Protein backbone atom coordinates (compact mmCIF):
# COMPACT_ATOMS: atom_id res chain seq x y z
CA UNK A 1 0.00 0.00 0.00
CA UNK A 2 1.21 3.70 1.03
CA UNK A 3 4.88 4.11 1.68
CA UNK A 4 5.69 5.80 4.85
CA UNK A 5 7.93 6.16 8.00
CA UNK A 6 7.21 2.97 9.24
CA UNK A 7 8.07 1.03 6.28
CA UNK A 8 11.09 3.41 5.27
CA UNK A 9 13.91 0.84 4.91
CA UNK A 10 11.89 -1.07 1.98
CA UNK A 11 13.18 1.66 0.16
CA UNK A 12 17.26 0.12 0.59
CA UNK A 13 16.42 -3.63 0.09
CA UNK A 14 17.14 -5.18 -3.15
CA UNK A 15 13.49 -5.11 -4.45
CA UNK A 16 14.14 -2.92 -7.78
CA UNK A 17 11.65 0.09 -7.30
CA UNK A 18 11.55 3.71 -8.69
CA UNK A 19 10.59 6.83 -7.44
CA UNK A 20 8.06 8.66 -9.60
CA UNK A 21 7.48 12.72 -9.30
CA UNK A 22 5.63 14.55 -11.96
CA UNK A 23 6.07 17.86 -10.16
CA UNK A 24 8.23 19.13 -13.05
CA UNK A 25 6.52 17.95 -16.09
CA UNK A 26 4.00 20.51 -16.92
CA UNK A 27 5.97 24.13 -15.85
CA UNK A 28 4.56 27.67 -16.72
CA UNK A 29 5.43 31.01 -16.67
CA UNK A 30 2.26 33.39 -16.41
CA UNK A 31 2.39 36.87 -17.71
CA UNK A 32 0.21 39.52 -18.98
CA UNK A 33 -0.69 39.92 -22.93
CA UNK A 34 -0.81 43.28 -24.88
CA UNK A 35 -4.69 43.48 -23.64
CA UNK A 36 -3.68 43.33 -20.26
CA UNK A 37 -5.60 39.41 -19.89
CA UNK A 38 -3.31 36.67 -18.33
CA UNK A 39 -1.77 34.16 -20.77
CA UNK A 40 0.23 31.02 -19.85
CA UNK A 41 4.17 30.33 -21.68
CA UNK A 42 5.23 26.67 -21.15
CA UNK A 43 9.27 25.98 -20.46
CA UNK A 44 10.55 22.80 -20.83
CA UNK A 45 9.87 19.69 -17.55
CA UNK A 46 11.38 16.97 -16.80
CA UNK A 47 10.40 13.63 -15.19
CA UNK A 48 12.23 12.44 -12.15
CA UNK A 49 12.35 9.10 -11.88
CA UNK A 50 14.57 7.70 -9.03
CA UNK A 51 16.31 4.34 -7.51
CA UNK A 52 16.69 5.41 -4.03
CA UNK A 53 18.93 1.90 -3.74
CA UNK A 54 21.47 3.03 -6.56
CA UNK A 55 20.94 6.43 -7.07
CA UNK A 56 20.48 5.95 -10.84
CA UNK A 57 18.10 9.06 -12.70
CA UNK A 58 16.25 8.84 -15.19
CA UNK A 59 15.82 12.22 -16.14
CA UNK A 60 13.22 12.31 -18.99
CA UNK A 61 13.11 16.01 -20.32
CA UNK A 62 9.42 17.03 -21.31
CA UNK A 63 10.06 19.72 -24.54
CA UNK A 64 7.40 22.05 -24.83
CA UNK A 65 6.32 20.86 -28.12
CA UNK A 66 4.56 17.58 -26.62
CA UNK A 67 1.73 20.45 -25.06
CA UNK A 68 0.95 21.90 -28.62
CA UNK A 69 -2.49 21.92 -29.53
CA UNK A 70 -3.36 19.92 -26.68
CA UNK A 71 -6.28 20.67 -23.80
CA UNK A 72 -6.38 20.23 -20.29
CA UNK A 73 -2.49 20.37 -19.93
CA UNK A 74 -2.24 20.01 -16.33
CA UNK A 75 -4.23 16.61 -16.64
CA UNK A 76 -2.60 15.59 -19.70
CA UNK A 77 1.01 16.03 -18.14
CA UNK A 78 0.17 13.29 -15.50
CA UNK A 79 -0.79 10.76 -18.73
CA UNK A 80 2.10 11.78 -20.57
CA UNK A 81 4.08 11.00 -17.44
CA UNK A 82 2.63 7.47 -16.97
CA UNK A 83 3.56 6.87 -20.72
CA UNK A 84 7.03 7.81 -20.95
CA UNK A 85 7.55 5.98 -17.21
CA UNK A 86 5.46 2.64 -19.11
CA UNK A 87 8.11 2.94 -22.25
CA UNK A 88 11.29 3.40 -19.74
CA UNK A 89 10.39 -0.04 -17.85
CA UNK A 90 9.13 -1.49 -21.25
CA UNK A 91 12.97 -0.52 -22.60
CA UNK A 92 14.66 -2.32 -19.32
CA UNK A 93 15.64 -5.88 -19.32
CA UNK A 94 12.91 -8.06 -17.14
CA UNK A 95 15.96 -8.53 -14.79
CA UNK A 96 16.14 -4.79 -14.64
CA UNK A 97 12.62 -4.07 -14.53
CA UNK A 98 11.61 -2.66 -11.15
CA UNK A 99 8.86 -4.88 -8.57
CA UNK A 100 7.32 -1.37 -7.35
CA UNK A 101 6.96 2.54 -8.77
CA UNK A 102 6.15 4.87 -6.18
CA UNK A 103 4.55 8.05 -7.14
CA UNK A 104 5.06 11.15 -4.96
CA UNK A 105 1.60 12.53 -5.71
CA UNK A 106 -1.98 10.40 -5.19
CA UNK A 107 -3.39 11.58 -9.04
CA UNK A 108 -0.52 9.98 -10.68
CA UNK A 109 -1.78 6.58 -9.26
CA UNK A 110 -4.83 6.01 -11.80
CA UNK A 111 -2.45 6.90 -14.97
CA UNK A 112 0.52 5.30 -13.89
CA UNK A 113 -1.49 1.99 -13.18
CA UNK A 114 -3.70 2.40 -16.42
CA UNK A 115 -0.85 2.33 -18.26
CA UNK A 116 1.13 -0.11 -16.42
CA UNK A 117 -1.70 -3.19 -16.93
CA UNK A 118 0.08 -5.10 -18.92
CA UNK A 119 2.58 -5.17 -15.85
CA UNK A 120 0.08 -6.93 -13.51
CA UNK A 121 3.01 -8.13 -11.07
CA UNK A 122 4.77 -4.14 -10.59
CA UNK A 123 2.95 -2.57 -7.96
CA UNK A 124 2.19 0.78 -8.12
CA UNK A 125 2.47 2.58 -4.80
CA UNK A 126 1.39 6.20 -3.06
CA UNK A 127 3.31 7.35 -0.09
CA UNK A 128 2.88 9.81 2.97
CA UNK A 129 6.04 10.97 2.98
CA UNK A 130 6.80 14.34 1.61
CA UNK A 131 9.69 14.22 -0.66
CA UNK A 132 11.31 17.38 -1.93
CA UNK A 133 12.03 15.84 -4.98
CA UNK A 134 10.21 19.17 -6.52
CA UNK A 135 13.24 21.04 -6.32
CA UNK A 136 15.77 18.98 -8.61
CA UNK A 137 15.25 21.92 -10.56
CA UNK A 138 17.44 23.57 -8.17
CA UNK A 139 20.46 21.36 -8.89
CA UNK A 140 22.44 23.38 -11.12
CA UNK A 141 22.77 20.57 -13.75
CA UNK A 142 20.15 19.23 -14.28
CA UNK A 143 18.19 22.34 -15.08
CA UNK A 144 20.73 23.35 -17.56
CA UNK A 145 20.50 20.17 -19.58
CA UNK A 146 16.18 20.72 -19.27
CA UNK A 147 16.16 24.53 -20.48
CA UNK A 148 19.21 23.57 -23.58
CA UNK A 149 16.87 20.78 -24.98
CA UNK A 150 15.37 21.72 -28.34
CA UNK A 151 13.98 17.85 -28.47
CA UNK A 152 12.26 15.12 -26.05
CA UNK A 153 15.69 13.75 -24.70
CA UNK A 154 15.93 11.15 -21.92
CA UNK A 155 20.01 11.76 -19.54
CA UNK A 156 20.74 9.23 -17.03
CA UNK A 157 22.71 10.45 -13.86
CA UNK A 158 23.61 9.34 -10.60
CA UNK A 159 21.81 11.83 -7.98
CA UNK A 160 24.26 10.08 -5.16
CA UNK A 161 27.90 10.78 -7.14
CA UNK A 162 30.25 8.70 -5.56
CA UNK A 163 28.71 8.61 -2.25
CA UNK A 164 27.81 5.06 -2.12
CA UNK A 165 31.54 3.99 -2.10
CA UNK A 166 31.82 5.75 1.17
CA UNK A 167 28.14 5.39 2.81
CA UNK A 168 25.20 3.72 2.34
CA UNK A 169 22.40 3.90 0.28
CA UNK A 170 20.17 4.68 3.49
CA UNK A 171 22.59 7.28 4.66
CA UNK A 172 22.97 9.02 0.62
CA UNK A 173 19.22 9.54 0.44
CA UNK A 174 19.28 11.09 3.42
CA UNK A 175 21.80 13.25 2.75
CA UNK A 176 20.12 13.98 -0.62
CA UNK A 177 16.32 14.71 1.04
CA UNK A 178 18.41 16.98 3.51
CA UNK A 179 19.98 18.88 0.52
CA UNK A 180 16.71 19.12 -1.61
CA UNK A 181 14.71 20.03 1.66
CA UNK A 182 17.04 22.96 1.75
CA UNK A 183 17.17 24.04 -1.75
CA UNK A 184 13.13 23.79 -1.61
CA UNK A 185 13.02 26.14 1.10
CA UNK A 186 15.76 28.62 0.56
CA UNK A 187 17.27 27.94 -2.68
CA UNK A 188 19.72 31.11 -2.64
CA UNK A 189 21.17 30.22 0.72
CA UNK A 190 21.30 26.24 0.18
CA UNK A 191 23.33 27.07 -3.14
CA UNK A 192 25.31 29.83 -1.35
CA UNK A 193 26.07 27.16 1.69
CA UNK A 194 26.74 24.47 -0.87
CA UNK A 195 29.82 26.57 -3.21
CA UNK A 196 30.71 29.57 -0.72
CA UNK A 197 34.48 27.74 -0.65
CA UNK A 198 35.79 27.90 -4.37
CA UNK A 199 38.26 25.42 -3.35
CA UNK A 200 35.74 22.37 -3.07
CA UNK A 201 34.72 22.02 -6.95
CA UNK A 202 32.02 19.71 -8.58
CA UNK A 203 33.70 17.27 -10.90
CA UNK A 204 32.69 17.51 -14.33
CA UNK A 205 30.97 13.72 -13.77
CA UNK A 206 28.86 14.93 -10.50
CA UNK A 207 26.70 17.17 -10.03
CA UNK A 208 27.48 17.75 -6.49
CA UNK A 209 30.61 18.68 -4.71
CA UNK A 210 33.23 16.81 -4.17
CA UNK A 211 33.13 17.15 -0.22
CA UNK A 212 35.69 14.92 1.91
CA UNK A 213 33.11 13.52 4.74
CA UNK A 214 34.30 15.75 7.25
CA UNK A 215 33.16 18.83 4.81
CA UNK A 216 30.02 16.34 5.02
CA UNK A 217 29.03 16.59 8.15
CA UNK A 218 29.90 20.61 8.47
CA UNK A 219 27.56 21.33 5.23
CA UNK A 220 24.62 18.82 6.74
CA UNK A 221 24.74 20.81 9.87
CA UNK A 222 24.62 23.78 8.05
CA UNK A 223 21.44 22.90 5.92
CA UNK A 224 19.42 21.55 8.95
CA UNK A 225 20.22 25.30 10.38
CA UNK A 226 19.33 27.17 7.20
CA UNK A 227 16.07 24.80 7.29
CA UNK A 228 15.17 25.20 11.34
CA UNK A 229 15.52 28.87 10.49
CA UNK A 230 13.23 29.56 7.73
CA UNK A 231 11.07 27.71 9.82
CA UNK A 232 11.04 30.40 12.52
CA UNK A 233 11.45 33.03 9.68
CA UNK A 234 7.92 31.73 7.81
CA UNK A 235 6.73 31.24 11.46
CA UNK A 236 8.36 33.71 13.29
CA UNK A 237 9.53 31.36 16.18
CA UNK B 1 -53.70 -14.56 -15.04
CA UNK B 2 -51.58 -17.48 -13.42
CA UNK B 3 -51.29 -19.17 -10.54
CA UNK B 4 -48.18 -20.28 -7.73
CA UNK B 5 -49.76 -22.50 -5.18
CA UNK B 6 -48.21 -23.93 -2.31
CA UNK B 7 -48.60 -26.84 -0.75
CA UNK B 8 -48.44 -25.73 3.17
CA UNK B 9 -47.11 -22.76 5.02
CA UNK B 10 -45.39 -24.82 7.80
CA UNK B 11 -43.33 -22.24 8.72
CA UNK B 12 -44.14 -18.14 9.70
CA UNK B 13 -42.98 -16.05 6.93
CA UNK B 14 -42.87 -13.01 5.00
CA UNK B 15 -43.92 -13.84 1.14
CA UNK B 16 -42.99 -11.46 -1.27
CA UNK B 17 -44.00 -11.49 -4.85
CA UNK B 18 -42.95 -9.01 -7.20
CA UNK B 19 -43.11 -5.41 -5.22
CA UNK B 20 -45.56 -7.04 -2.68
CA UNK B 21 -45.29 -8.58 0.18
CA UNK B 22 -47.41 -10.09 2.97
CA UNK B 23 -47.28 -12.19 6.08
CA UNK B 24 -47.90 -15.84 6.58
CA UNK B 25 -48.50 -16.92 9.83
CA UNK B 26 -46.77 -20.88 11.02
CA UNK B 27 -49.41 -23.02 10.19
CA UNK B 28 -51.78 -20.79 8.58
CA UNK B 29 -54.76 -22.00 5.59
CA UNK B 30 -52.62 -20.64 3.22
CA UNK B 31 -52.58 -22.25 -0.65
CA UNK B 32 -50.48 -19.69 -2.92
CA UNK B 33 -50.82 -16.28 -4.90
CA UNK B 34 -53.48 -16.48 -7.74
CA UNK B 35 -53.90 -13.51 -10.55
CA UNK B 36 -50.59 -13.15 -11.45
CA UNK B 37 -50.09 -11.12 -14.67
CA UNK B 38 -48.90 -13.41 -17.85
CA UNK B 39 -46.32 -11.91 -19.96
CA UNK B 40 -43.79 -10.60 -17.26
CA UNK B 41 -41.36 -12.34 -15.21
CA UNK B 42 -42.02 -12.69 -11.77
CA UNK B 43 -40.07 -13.05 -8.14
CA UNK B 44 -41.21 -15.00 -5.51
CA UNK B 45 -39.24 -13.88 -2.00
CA UNK B 46 -39.20 -15.15 1.78
CA UNK B 47 -37.83 -13.82 4.86
CA UNK B 48 -38.67 -16.48 7.78
CA UNK B 49 -39.93 -15.01 10.79
CA UNK B 50 -37.25 -16.85 13.04
CA UNK B 51 -33.91 -15.62 10.77
CA UNK B 52 -34.51 -12.80 9.06
CA UNK B 53 -31.43 -13.76 7.88
CA UNK B 54 -31.16 -15.18 4.50
CA UNK B 55 -33.82 -13.62 2.05
CA UNK B 56 -34.36 -16.22 -0.90
CA UNK B 57 -36.40 -16.94 -3.35
CA UNK B 58 -37.27 -17.53 -7.31
CA UNK B 59 -37.32 -15.88 -10.66
CA UNK B 60 -39.81 -17.39 -12.89
CA UNK B 61 -42.11 -16.96 -16.04
CA UNK B 62 -45.79 -18.55 -15.92
CA UNK B 63 -45.75 -18.89 -19.45
CA UNK B 64 -42.23 -21.55 -18.83
CA UNK B 65 -44.14 -24.45 -16.86
CA UNK B 66 -46.34 -25.12 -14.00
CA UNK B 67 -44.76 -23.91 -10.64
CA UNK B 68 -45.53 -24.38 -6.89
CA UNK B 69 -43.90 -23.71 -4.06
CA UNK B 70 -43.26 -27.30 -1.36
CA UNK B 71 -41.83 -26.58 1.95
CA UNK B 72 -38.76 -28.83 2.66
CA UNK B 73 -38.43 -29.52 6.14
CA UNK B 74 -34.71 -30.80 5.80
CA UNK B 75 -33.29 -28.14 3.83
CA UNK B 76 -35.32 -25.44 5.70
CA UNK B 77 -36.66 -23.61 2.56
CA UNK B 78 -39.61 -23.35 0.74
CA UNK B 79 -38.36 -24.67 -2.83
CA UNK B 80 -39.87 -23.81 -5.73
CA UNK B 81 -41.06 -26.92 -7.96
CA UNK B 82 -42.41 -28.10 -11.54
CA UNK B 83 -45.63 -30.23 -11.81
CA UNK B 84 -45.17 -31.20 -15.04
CA UNK B 85 -48.54 -33.51 -14.88
CA UNK B 86 -50.91 -30.57 -16.52
CA UNK B 87 -54.15 -32.37 -15.99
CA UNK B 88 -52.60 -33.31 -12.09
CA UNK B 89 -52.02 -29.22 -11.50
CA UNK B 90 -55.22 -28.01 -12.98
CA UNK B 91 -56.46 -31.13 -11.06
CA UNK B 92 -55.17 -29.62 -7.36
CA UNK B 93 -55.61 -26.18 -8.09
CA UNK B 94 -59.29 -25.42 -8.62
CA UNK B 95 -60.02 -26.86 -5.09
CA UNK B 96 -57.90 -24.31 -3.28
CA UNK B 97 -59.62 -21.39 -5.30
CA UNK B 98 -63.42 -22.17 -4.90
CA UNK B 99 -61.84 -22.95 -0.79
CA UNK B 100 -60.16 -19.32 -1.17
CA UNK B 101 -56.84 -19.74 0.27
CA UNK B 102 -54.87 -17.55 -1.92
CA UNK B 103 -53.67 -14.41 -1.83
CA UNK B 104 -54.35 -12.23 -5.38
CA UNK B 105 -51.58 -10.52 -7.31
CA UNK B 106 -52.36 -6.94 -6.46
CA UNK B 107 -52.20 -4.68 -9.33
CA UNK B 108 -53.79 -1.54 -9.75
CA UNK B 109 -54.92 -1.06 -13.34
CA UNK B 110 -53.29 1.97 -13.48
CA UNK B 111 -50.22 0.96 -11.90
CA UNK B 112 -47.24 0.21 -14.49
CA UNK B 113 -44.40 -0.12 -11.75
CA UNK B 114 -43.41 -3.91 -12.60
CA UNK B 115 -43.34 -3.77 -16.37
CA UNK B 116 -40.75 -0.51 -15.84
CA UNK B 117 -38.86 -2.47 -13.97
CA UNK B 118 -38.45 -5.74 -15.70
CA UNK B 119 -39.16 -3.93 -19.74
CA UNK B 120 -35.90 -5.58 -20.72
CA UNK B 121 -35.71 -8.58 -18.28
CA UNK B 122 -35.69 -11.98 -20.31
CA UNK B 123 -36.34 -15.50 -18.07
CA UNK B 124 -33.81 -17.53 -20.67
CA UNK B 125 -31.16 -15.01 -20.07
CA UNK B 126 -31.64 -14.87 -16.26
CA UNK B 127 -30.76 -18.70 -16.20
CA UNK B 128 -27.78 -17.53 -18.20
CA UNK B 129 -27.02 -15.43 -15.39
CA UNK B 130 -27.90 -17.92 -12.82
CA UNK B 131 -26.74 -21.47 -13.76
CA UNK B 132 -29.10 -24.34 -12.72
CA UNK B 133 -29.93 -25.80 -16.08
CA UNK B 134 -32.24 -28.35 -14.60
CA UNK B 135 -34.87 -25.72 -13.44
CA UNK B 136 -37.13 -23.17 -16.09
CA UNK B 137 -36.33 -20.87 -12.39
CA UNK B 138 -34.14 -19.36 -10.98
CA UNK B 139 -32.66 -19.52 -7.11
CA UNK B 140 -31.02 -16.57 -5.69
CA UNK B 141 -30.36 -15.45 -2.21
CA UNK B 142 -28.93 -12.73 -0.36
CA UNK B 143 -25.14 -14.57 -0.14
CA UNK B 144 -24.61 -15.45 -3.30
CA UNK B 145 -21.58 -14.18 -4.58
CA UNK B 146 -21.09 -12.81 -8.40
CA UNK B 147 -17.94 -13.98 -10.52
CA UNK B 148 -16.28 -10.91 -10.19
CA UNK B 149 -16.18 -11.09 -6.28
CA UNK B 150 -14.68 -14.86 -6.99
CA UNK B 151 -12.09 -13.28 -9.02
CA UNK B 152 -11.07 -10.67 -5.80
CA UNK B 153 -16.08 -19.47 -3.44
CA UNK B 154 -18.45 -22.23 -5.33
CA UNK B 155 -18.87 -21.86 -8.85
CA UNK B 156 -21.80 -23.52 -9.48
CA UNK B 157 -24.01 -20.75 -6.73
CA UNK B 158 -22.86 -17.96 -8.00
CA UNK B 159 -24.37 -14.47 -10.05
CA UNK B 160 -22.93 -15.02 -13.63
CA UNK B 161 -23.06 -11.22 -14.51
CA UNK B 162 -20.99 -9.58 -17.52
CA UNK B 163 -17.64 -8.99 -15.28
CA UNK B 164 -17.49 -4.89 -15.76
CA UNK B 165 -13.83 -3.57 -14.73
CA UNK B 166 -12.37 0.04 -16.00
CA UNK B 167 -8.96 -1.06 -15.13
CA UNK B 168 -8.79 -3.62 -17.03
CA UNK B 169 -7.34 -4.35 -20.70
CA UNK B 170 -10.72 -5.09 -22.09
CA UNK B 171 -11.72 -1.83 -21.34
CA UNK B 172 -8.27 0.34 -22.36
CA UNK B 173 -7.06 0.39 -25.63
CA UNK B 174 -3.20 0.48 -25.77
CA UNK B 175 -2.16 3.67 -27.39
CA UNK B 176 -5.47 5.33 -26.11
CA UNK B 177 -5.17 4.84 -21.91
CA UNK B 178 -5.97 8.50 -21.17
CA UNK B 179 -8.44 8.71 -23.36
CA UNK B 180 -10.48 5.01 -23.29
CA UNK B 181 -10.41 5.95 -19.47
CA UNK B 182 -11.59 9.41 -19.34
CA UNK B 183 -14.40 8.60 -22.18
CA UNK B 184 -15.54 4.69 -22.07
CA UNK B 185 -17.52 5.18 -25.00
CA UNK B 186 -15.29 2.56 -26.50
CA UNK B 187 -15.92 0.40 -23.74
CA UNK B 188 -19.61 1.14 -23.59
CA UNK B 189 -20.16 0.37 -26.95
CA UNK B 190 -17.76 -1.54 -29.18
CA UNK B 191 -16.75 -3.58 -26.05
CA UNK B 192 -19.61 -4.35 -24.04
CA UNK B 193 -23.04 -3.39 -26.43
CA UNK B 194 -21.57 -4.62 -29.92
CA UNK B 195 -19.31 -7.03 -28.57
CA UNK B 196 -20.83 -8.88 -25.27
CA UNK B 197 -24.50 -7.52 -24.82
CA UNK B 198 -25.32 -7.40 -28.79
CA UNK B 199 -27.71 -5.01 -28.30
CA UNK B 200 -28.59 -2.16 -25.59
CA UNK B 201 -32.32 -4.20 -24.56
CA UNK B 202 -29.90 -7.03 -23.25
CA UNK B 203 -27.58 -4.17 -21.74
CA UNK B 204 -30.75 -2.89 -19.92
CA UNK B 205 -31.81 -6.09 -19.14
CA UNK B 206 -28.90 -7.42 -16.85
CA UNK B 207 -28.92 -3.59 -15.27
CA UNK B 208 -32.77 -4.09 -14.22
CA UNK B 209 -31.68 -8.00 -13.10
CA UNK B 210 -28.93 -6.53 -10.60
CA UNK B 211 -31.33 -3.60 -9.15
CA UNK B 212 -34.01 -6.14 -8.47
CA UNK B 213 -32.02 -8.46 -6.97
CA UNK B 214 -29.86 -5.50 -5.03
CA UNK B 215 -33.56 -4.50 -3.78
CA UNK B 216 -34.85 -7.51 -2.85
CA UNK B 217 -32.31 -9.86 -1.41
CA UNK B 218 -29.51 -7.17 -0.10
CA UNK B 219 -27.16 -9.05 -2.45
CA UNK B 220 -24.55 -6.74 -2.43
CA UNK B 221 -22.68 -8.15 -5.56
CA UNK B 222 -25.67 -7.41 -7.35
CA UNK B 223 -25.61 -3.81 -6.16
CA UNK B 224 -22.24 -3.24 -7.04
CA UNK B 225 -23.17 -4.61 -10.85
CA UNK B 226 -26.36 -2.15 -11.35
CA UNK B 227 -23.87 0.75 -10.20
CA UNK B 228 -20.98 -0.15 -12.51
CA UNK B 229 -23.49 -0.48 -15.36
CA UNK B 230 -25.03 2.74 -14.78
CA UNK B 231 -21.41 4.41 -14.53
CA UNK B 232 -20.00 2.95 -17.61
CA UNK B 233 -22.94 4.86 -19.65
CA UNK B 234 -22.73 7.94 -17.44
CA UNK B 235 -18.64 8.20 -18.11
CA UNK B 236 -18.91 7.51 -21.80
CA UNK B 237 -19.02 10.80 -24.14
CA UNK B 238 -21.16 8.77 -26.61
CA UNK B 239 -24.02 7.33 -26.11
CA UNK B 240 -26.95 6.86 -28.41
CA UNK B 241 -29.63 9.53 -27.50
CA UNK B 242 -32.17 6.67 -27.45
CA UNK B 243 -30.09 4.92 -24.83
CA UNK B 244 -29.99 7.64 -22.40
CA UNK B 245 -33.22 8.38 -22.87
CA UNK B 246 -34.37 4.77 -21.80
CA UNK B 247 -31.97 4.79 -18.84
CA UNK B 248 -33.36 7.72 -17.27
CA UNK B 249 -36.40 5.94 -17.38
CA UNK B 250 -35.29 2.85 -15.83
CA UNK B 251 -33.38 4.51 -13.47
CA UNK B 252 -36.29 6.67 -12.39
CA UNK B 253 -38.62 3.73 -11.53
CA UNK B 254 -36.08 2.22 -9.65
CA UNK B 255 -35.34 5.09 -7.44
CA UNK B 256 -39.08 5.95 -7.14
CA UNK B 257 -39.70 1.98 -5.66
CA UNK B 258 -36.43 2.20 -3.68
CA UNK B 259 -37.52 1.75 -0.02
CA UNK B 260 -36.78 4.81 1.41
CA UNK B 261 -35.26 3.01 4.41
CA UNK B 262 -33.07 1.09 2.47
CA UNK B 263 -31.48 3.94 0.25
CA UNK B 264 -28.45 4.65 2.77
CA UNK B 265 -27.32 0.85 1.71
CA UNK B 266 -28.46 0.26 -1.27
CA UNK B 267 -27.22 3.71 -3.01
CA UNK B 268 -23.54 4.38 -3.67
CA UNK B 269 -23.05 8.25 -3.00
CA UNK B 270 -19.93 8.63 -4.88
CA UNK B 271 -21.62 6.93 -7.93
CA UNK B 272 -24.83 8.88 -8.29
CA UNK B 273 -23.22 12.04 -7.21
CA UNK B 274 -20.75 11.18 -10.17
CA UNK B 275 -23.06 10.40 -12.63
CA UNK B 276 -25.87 13.05 -11.77
CA UNK B 277 -23.08 16.08 -11.23
CA UNK B 278 -19.81 15.27 -12.84
CA UNK B 279 -20.37 12.83 -16.00
CA UNK B 280 -20.36 12.96 -19.65
CA UNK B 281 -24.28 12.53 -19.30
CA UNK B 282 -24.57 14.65 -16.25
CA UNK B 283 -27.61 16.69 -18.08
CA UNK B 284 -28.99 13.83 -19.86
CA UNK B 285 -31.15 12.12 -17.04
CA UNK B 286 -33.70 14.94 -15.98
CA UNK B 287 -36.46 12.41 -14.62
CA UNK B 288 -33.74 10.39 -12.32
CA UNK B 289 -32.19 13.72 -11.16
CA UNK B 290 -35.54 15.07 -10.38
CA UNK B 291 -36.77 12.08 -8.24
CA UNK B 292 -33.29 11.95 -6.85
CA UNK B 293 -33.25 15.91 -5.59
CA UNK B 294 -36.54 15.28 -3.79
CA UNK B 295 -36.17 12.01 -2.56
CA UNK B 296 -32.59 11.66 -1.53
CA UNK B 297 -30.83 14.60 -1.50
CA UNK B 298 -29.16 14.02 1.53
CA UNK B 299 -27.07 11.22 -0.61
CA UNK B 300 -26.32 14.53 -2.90
C1 LIG C 1 -46.38 -33.07 -3.18
O1 LIG C 1 -47.38 -32.43 -3.92
C2 LIG C 1 -48.25 -33.29 -4.60
C3 LIG C 1 -48.60 -32.57 -5.88
C4 LIG C 1 -47.40 -31.88 -6.50
N1 LIG C 1 -47.87 -30.92 -7.55
C5 LIG C 1 -48.53 -29.74 -7.23
C6 LIG C 1 -48.59 -29.19 -5.93
C7 LIG C 1 -49.39 -28.06 -5.77
CL1 LIG C 1 -49.42 -27.22 -4.29
N2 LIG C 1 -50.14 -27.51 -6.68
C8 LIG C 1 -50.04 -28.11 -7.85
N3 LIG C 1 -49.29 -29.16 -8.21
C1 LIG D 1 -23.67 -12.22 -18.56
O1 LIG D 1 -24.85 -11.58 -18.97
C2 LIG D 1 -24.85 -11.23 -20.34
C3 LIG D 1 -26.30 -11.33 -20.82
C4 LIG D 1 -27.23 -10.37 -20.09
N1 LIG D 1 -28.43 -10.12 -20.88
C5 LIG D 1 -29.65 -10.12 -20.31
C6 LIG D 1 -29.84 -10.37 -18.93
C7 LIG D 1 -31.15 -10.34 -18.50
CL1 LIG D 1 -31.55 -10.73 -16.90
N2 LIG D 1 -32.21 -10.07 -19.25
C8 LIG D 1 -31.88 -9.85 -20.54
N3 LIG D 1 -30.70 -9.86 -21.14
Amino acid sequence: GAMNSSNYAELFNNDIKLFVDDTNVYRVTVHKTFEGNVATKAINGCIFTLNPKTGHLFLKIIHTSVWAGQKRLSQLAKWKTAEEVSALVRSLPKEEQPKQIIVTRKAMLDPLEVHMLDFPNIAIRPTELRLPFSAAMSIDKLSDVVMKATEPQMVLFNIYDDWLDRISSYTAFSRLTLLLRALKTNEESAKMILLSDPTITIKSYHLWPSFTDEQWITIESQMRDLILTEYGRKYNV
Amino acid sequence: MNTVPFTSAPIEVTIGIDQYSFNVKENQPFHGIKDIPIGHVHVIHFQHADNSSMRYGYWFDCRMGNFYIQYDPKDGLYKMMEERDGAKFENIVHNFKERQMMVSYPKIDEDDTWYNLTEFVQMDKIRKIVRKDENQFSYVDSSMTTVQENELSDPAHSLNYTVINFKSREAIRPGHEMEDFLDKSYYLNTVMLQGIFKNSSNYFGELQFAFLNAMFFGNYGSSLQWHAMIELICSSATVPKHMLDKLDEILYYQIKTLPEQYSDILLNERVWNICLYSSFQKNSLHNTEKIMENKYPELL
